[PDB]
């Protein structure tokens, strides 16, 4: 159907940044121990928590 | 592969060439086909060469 | 839309909008210990090394390294190590045969996976065995990038 | 005349070398004449950046 | 108060050792069991009280 | 966290395309515009925690 | 403070959200991929014990 | 780098006058305008690709690798 | 293989289409934005002859 | 007390059992069974990604100096203080040692390697009878030339007492006794490309010079007596059947090494100048 | 064909200590052995 108002739109310059979705996602359930103090252990990368 | 492009950028270059498409009714789905791996009723084959020369 | 959040054209993201590589390195290298023998890149058998990974150590070869050009998931092993001391009751005390691992071999991060791709070694500044690898990963742009 | 002056060639380029790798601004005396954003990791994301 | 509390408790004669949790070996990764400040710092005090022992 | 809101207690329809998803409505006082802020979630495990949270 | 008032946790989830205008307030859209990463304990009566055998 | 292949806006078959669209400007001294109009791409949503491309394959390509 | 369009853009014969009817408002299903004239401000369309005024 | 803990599934029991690790959740489960045995891993690889003892020996050392918050009318004494407790331990004459042969190595612009491999050849006697000083320095240029050695790294006498003046016999008899001390506690082609880099030259005539002391090795005609210097001259006798002028004076001023030889060497490699090329 | 090392397209056929500087070219990067073994991808 025919749209009510209407629109500016047209070709315009964007750009990709870096921080991506796949290094942020990060979940974790019972995994690895720090012995000094028996807390679940940091990072993203040792599945921490 | 020895060019200065990678595969699967080569492969996604590939897929947009459109081919003959007349005849297209005659074969079938390879979903719905019986056999594995493309037989000649369900699909065709493509061979491509080049040469540095 | 809503508060600066996006629609996006999938059949452009088909069509080949913002598509991306992704190059990772990796440093890797041997020492000396002891008794002056280094460490080895082996393949490791079944009766290897100490306290082995799950990492279904069949992609590496007799080298102890990688083909480029196969594809590799996020747990997966690329290179080996071995311990060379040499003297601590080297194969035959504490442990079984099994000989003298002690086994830090260097699996990819867990969660990436793709190509590795164009492996190179090269001795470094004492003169070792030094490597470095480079894993080729595309990543189709997704619901929750940043632009 | 020989034996000291080599090993005071390891001592300018070691110190050159800790110096330009670690950002500390001085001799090793553990952070005096302090100050630290002198040896950033060089930014390699995108040529205009 | 007399039951906890009492000045001479508060010069130090005994000495108390901390258990190996709070000052554990790291085990640091290629050959080392990783030593860490409050066992090296305990070390040293033994050092010096058998070298101040010796001496006098 | 500033005050007595950030903290609501939720129920779940599973979703796909890995995100996070909610209504439109309670952003302002989660005070949050879509920028790349990042959520933390928790789960409880016994039916007295779980009942509390339900019902406050 | 980084010890005892607050610490480190366990069930924990950490993604970017996006709006949605079908979802009312008492729901949330939680991706599957963390759902299957979670877990939540149950217990065993005659009531749930067909659906749990299916499930399990 | 390659001159793309069928146009985000459009669609169509894109790179069939690429290098016809070079070659109209050494040897004919040939205005774009007039060129793009002659090359007969009667939308812009397919002049913009080629208005835009920029060629990076050249100075890919002028290593010698191996 | 054989593949359809609507689940990727590969297997797509279109790439276009045209689409009008009403040139002339007189179904009034929508009106136009003006900042002084509705006329002068648009141009007419190109299918404006095969319907009267 | 035996100090032994030893894992076994409770139900299994087929051996000292085939078990994996679950390091992903740190659990470890006997994989016939499916039961877990144990729970809530240390990790090994997280404390190496957190931050010379076995040459510094069990007794471990300070170094102490100066801060930020603090005072110098203090850290002056301090500095005063440090060697008042260097004589209780000979660690202070062991570092000593590894100053200087730190001095030494990296004067000879040796490796990290050498480096270490001359600390283990002084820390693995230190202390004989058969040691017994001798200048203190023989020891140390032994042990410099034994950690090169079992580095498979080549250095000439002439770069030793160029290094250190050890009148090249205490260090002779110092090299005799720290071999039987090796062996008790139980390759000149390497030469080549340092000799080749103080003359500057491609590679194949090392390569040739390297198959023509290969070959000569194994015929005949040692000839020289220390056949170092019948290597010098088959680079000699190399470059003279090429065209590039490295002459006899040039040579022999370079390698500080005697013309004479190289005239003996080149008559007698002129007689034997058949079988030594391959192209 | 185990190294390539260079700008030939030669298969030096290198395994161990054979002048691993390269005879016919200038090299000391030991170029290695592009995979004769056959690939699986995926173009969905
Ligand atoms: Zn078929
Ligand atoms: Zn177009
Ligand atoms: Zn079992
Ligand atoms: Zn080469």
């Amino acid at each position: 159907k025919k749209l009510m108002a209407q629109i500016f739109f047209g070709p315009t310059y964007y750009q990709r940044l870096r921080h991506m979705v796949d290094d942020k996602i990060h979940a974790r359930a019972r995994g690895p121990m720090q012995v000094l103090t028996r807390q679940p252990v940091e990072g993203r990368s040792r599945d921490g928590g | 592969n020895t060019t200065v492009l990678a595969d699967e950028f080569i492969a996604h270059r590939l897929g947009l060439i459109p081919l003959q498409s007349m005849d297209i009714e005659q074969l079938e789905y390879s979903r719905d086909c019986f056999c594995e791996d493309h037989c000649d009723k369900c699909s065709v084959v493509l061979t491509l060469q080049a040469f540095g020369e | 839309n809503q508060e600066d959040s996006m629609i996006m054209n999938q059949s452009s993201i088909d069509r080949g909008l913002f598509r991306s590589l992704f190059f990772r390195s990796y440093m890797d290298q041997e020492k000396k210990y002891g008794m002056s023998i280094t460490e080895t890149f082996e393949k490791p058998q079944r009766t290897n090394t100490l306290r082995m990974k799950h990492g279904t150590y069949d992609k590496l070869d007799d080298d102890g390294l990688i083909a480029p050009g196969v594809r590799v998931s996020g747990e997966d092993v690329i290179i080996g190590k071995t311990t060379p001391i040499s003297p601590d009751e080297e194969e035959l005390g504490q442990r079984t045969a099994y000989h003298s691992k002690r086994d830090a071999s260097t699996p990819l991060r867990s969660t990436e996976n793709g190509i590795v791709d164009q492996v190179l070694v090269t001795t470094n500044q004492d003169g070792l065995k030094f490597v470095k690898v480079r894993v080729r990963t595309t990543k189709i742009p997704q619901i929750g990038d940043k632009f | 005349f020989n034996m000291k002056l080599a090993i005071n060639a390891k001592t300018i380029t070691s110190g050159l070398k800790y110096a330009l790798a670690t950002g500390n601004w001085g001799e090793q005396k553990k952070a005096m004449s302090s100050r630290a954003g002198v040896s950033q990791v060089l930014n390699r994301y995108t040529y205009s950046s | 108060n007399e039951v906890f509390s009492r000045p001479e408790w508060m010069i130090l004669t005994c000495l108390p050792v901390p258990p190996p949790p709070v000052r554990p070996s790291i085990s640091f990764n290629e050959s080392q069991r990783g030593e860490d400040d409050l066992t090296f710092k305990l070390a040293d005090i033994l050092k010096a009280n058998i070298s101040l022992e010796t001496l006098e | 966290s500033l005050h007595k809101m950030s903290m609501m207690a939720h129920r779940v329809k599973v979703i796909p395309y890995s995100t996070f998803r909610l209504n439109l409505s309670v952003t302002s006082p989660y005070n949050a515009d879509f920028d790349g802020d990042e959520m933390n979630l928790h789960v409880p495990q016994s039916e007295e925690t779980r009942a509390e949270l339900s019902q406050l | 403070r980084g010890n005892l008032m607050g610490k480190r946790v366990d069930f924990s989830a950490r993604t970017v959200i996006s709006g949605d205008p079908n979802l009312e307030l008492d729901q949330v859209g939680v991706p599957k991929s963390i759902a299957k990463t979670l877990t939540y304990p149950e217990v065993v009566t005659p009531y749930n014990i067909d659906r749990l055998t299916q499930l399990v | 780098m390659i001159v793309p292949v069928r146009c985000f806006s459009c669609g169509k078959v894109v790179g069939d006058k690429w290098e016809s669209y070079l070659n109209l400007l050494q040897e004919d001294e040939l205005d774009e305008g007039t060129a793009l109009s002659r090359l007969g791409l009667k939308r812009y949503c397919c002049r913009r690709m080629i208005l835009t491309h920029v060629d990076l394959i050249e100075k890919f390509l002028r290593y010698n690798p191996l | 293989k054989k593949g359809i369009a609507k689940e990727h853009a590969k297997w797509g014969p279109a790439a276009a289409i045209e689409f009008e009817y009403d040139p002339w408002n007189k179904l009034k299903h929508t009106d136009y934005w003006y900042e002084q004239d509705s006329a002068k401000e648009w141009p007419q369309s190109k299918n404006c002859e095969y319907e009267d005024p | 007390p035996n100090l032994n803990i030893v894992l076994t599934c409770p139900e299994c029991k087929v051996y000292p059992p085939k078990i994996v690790e679950r390091f992903s959740e740190g659990d470890v489960v006997c994989a016939l069974c499916g039961l877990v045995l144990s729970d809530k891993l240390v990790d090994t690889r997280s404390e190496w990604r957190t931050f010379n003892p076995l040459l510094d020996g069990n007794n471990l050392s300070t170094r102490i100096g100066k801060g930020e918050t603090t005072d110098m009318r203090f850290t002056k004494e301090l500095n005063k203080a440090q060697g008042k407790n260097v004589m209780d331990k000979k660690d202070n004459e062991v570092q000593a040692a590894f100053a200087k042969i730190t001095m030494l190595c990296d004067a000879a612009e040796l490796p990290k390697i050498v480096k270490d491999c001359a600390k283990e050849a002084y820390k693995l006697c230190h202390d004989e009878k058969t040691l017994k000083g001798k200048s203190m320095e023989s020891i140390m240029a032994a042990s410099i030339l034994i950690g090169c050695r079992r580095a498979e790294v080549a250095r000439t006498f002439k770069e030793i007492q160029s290094l250190i003046h050890v009148k090249t016999k205490e260090f002779g008899k110092t090299l005799n006794i720290m071999k039987n001390i090796l062996r008790g506690k139980s390759q000149n082609l390497t030469y080549i490309p340092r000799f080749c880099s103080h003359l500057g030259l491609p590679m194949q005539v090392t390569t040739s010079a390297e198959y023509t002391a290969k070959k000569c090795k194994e015929i005949k005609e040692i000839a020289g007596k220390s056949p170092i210097t019948i290597a010098v001259v088959s680079i000699y006798l190399n470059i003279l059947l090429f065209q590039i002028p490295i002459t006899a004076a040039k040579v022999g001023q370079t390698l500080q090494v005697t013309e004479g030889t190289i005239k003996s060497g080149y008559k007698i490699l002129y007689e034997h100048r058949d079988k030594l090329v391959d192209p | 064909l185990k190294y390539i090392c260079a700008e030939c397209s030669s298969k030096l056929s290198l395994s161990r200590t054979d002048a691993v500087r390269c005879k016919d070219c200038g090299h000391r990067i030991l170029l290695k052995a592009r995979t004769k073994r056959l690939v699986q991808f995926e173009a969905r």
